[PDB]
């Protein structure tokens, strides 16, 4: 389903097979990056213009803003009726489409324009603890946090052990937290998430 | 209520299967009955379950 | 009621809050101890943990023994900074532990606290649960004979 | 020790004598006095037949 729309002014994204039907059991990403002081600007195209009398689930095409995931939820769209073109300046609209098993419809079409992440992949590597005041040197003033992105070889599952795990700064976490998620990296699963003195491998 | 317009039980029959519904009485002239027989078993609901 | 909003009901917030001055209720106690090692921890998980349930230590449950035979509640509300309470003669106050066991924020403390003369000038303790004393640390010999002379 | 228990001071349930006391016995132990006594009562005649 991966068409890697990246660094465009704008260009075409769209569901996959778009004037057909789109196929079922289908959870595709689609990510829209932007460089920094830049504007999003997404032009979405509907098939077909017809007024539903209700809103359902098992078919959604939801819009997020940021880190997918953290990415607060903008709206979460379905049926027939286009929805309304989103203006913000969050840099980072990544949008998911699902699909249940079955009842496909007429697609979409859709148009992009344009006007703390670090890349950790490989066969084994560790991720440094705190590893901030080299890659975005945040000052130590205000909540921070980052995510880390991995990525194994080619058919390779993957498992993580924790060498040094403390966050002192609670038991709880309303303020401070660490969580892994499998799957590509939305809000959708979380693996886990730990809050305690230790923290299981997975 | 079956939708007034588009005779388009898709929502509905997947409504249906959802709470595994295993029984159906309907009330239609008989052509929208034969029009959505087809439409189950597109759906697959054809199945010696349902009555 | 409208077509657009609903039901505005005039209850949903009661033109008079409803208040009883004596209804069923548990009187709750506040204790105030430390970190110390095999006496109060954190217990040990992976998951979250909640309320007293956080906490782990002998004395904890000794606690537990406690009002287990009494009646009690547990408020375990940690000393803000680590300190056996003991007073400053500059200050004239009793930083630690004593400023809850003086101010009734708290209760009775229960955690390691020798129950010395100066403090029952200004606290009450119960008879002490277990005695202490002071000896000495050494590592046992070891079979390094000098052998100089090993005959 | 296989178990730990001392004395005591008798006093009524009433007795204004029980916190004051309990204040100078404390005392006394910081002075280890009471330490001197015993060792008068005990080592005295504790170690003078050293075998
Ligand atoms: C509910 O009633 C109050 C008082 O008339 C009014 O101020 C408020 O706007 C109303 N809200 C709705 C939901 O109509």
């Amino acid at each position: 389903c991966g068409i890697w729309v990246r660094t465009s002014n704008g260009g075409h994204f769209a569901s996959p097979n778009y004037p057909d039907s789109y196929p079922p059991n289908k959870e595709c990403i689609y990510i829209l990056e932007a460089a920094p002081r830049q504007r999003i600007e997404l032009t979405f195209d509907e098939r077909y213009y017809i007024e539903p009398s209700f809103e359902c689930r098992f078919d959604h095409l939801e819009v997020r803003d940021g880190p997918f995931g953290f990415s607060p939820l903008i709206d979460r769209y379905c049926g027939m009726k286009s929805p309304a073109l989103i203006r913000s300046t969050g840099r980072f609209m990544w949008i998911k489409f699902s699909s249940d098993e079955e009842l496909e419809g007429l697609g979409f079409r859709a148009k992009y324009s344009f006007i703390c992440q670090f890349e950790l992949s490989g066969a084994d590597g560790i991720v440094r603890s705190s590893q901030v005041e080299q890659e975005e040197k945040t000052k130590p003033g205000q909540a921070v946090d980052c995510i880390w992105t991995i990525k194994a070889t080619p058919k390779a599952k993957i498992y993580l052990r924790f060498l040094d795990y403390q966050m002192e700064h609670s038991n709880e976490c309303k303020r401070n937290f660490v969580a892994v998620y499998d799957g590509s990296s939305a809000i959708e699963n979380l693996k886990a998430k730990f809050c305690s003195t230790v923290a299981n491998d997975v | 209520q079956l939708p007034a317009d588009t005779k388009d039980a898709k929502p509905l029959l997947k409504e249906m299967k959802r709470g595994k519904e295993f029984h159906v009485i309907f009330d239609c002239s008989h052509e929208m009955a034969a029009g959505i027989l087809k439409q189950a078993l597109a759906m697959g609901m054809m199945t010696e379950y349902y009555h | 009621w409208d077509p657009a909003s609903g039901l505005n009901m005039t209850e949903s917030q009661k033109g008079k809050p409803a208040n009883i001055t004596d209804s069923l209720s548990n009187r709750s106690l506040i204790v105030t101890t430390i970190l110390e090692e095999p006496y109060v921890l954190f217990k040990k998980s992976d998951k979250p943990l909640y309320g007293n349930d956080r906490f782990e230590g002998y004395c904890i449950d000794l606690l537990r023994e406690l009002s287990t035979i009494l009646g009690f509640t547990y408020e375990i509300r940690l000393v803000e900074d680590g300190k056996y309470g003991a007073q400053d003669d500059v200050n004239g106050q009793w930083n630690g532990m004593v400023r809850e066991l003086i101010d009734h924020k708290a209760d009775l403390a229960v955690a390691p606290l020798a129950i010395t003369y100066v403090r029952e000038k200004v606290i009450d303790f119960s008879k002490p649960f277990m005695t202490l004393g002071i000896s000495i640390l050494y590592r046992k010999p070891n079979g390094t004979n000098p052998g100089v002379f090993s005959f | 020790l296989i178990d730990s228990k001392g004395y005591g001071v008798g006093t009524p349930m009433g007795s204004p004598y029980r916190d004051k006391i309990t204040i100078a016995i404390l005392q006394l132990q910081e002075e280890g006095k009471l330490h001197m006594m015993k060792e008068k009562w005990w080592r005295g005649n504790g170690c003078p037949e050293e075998e």
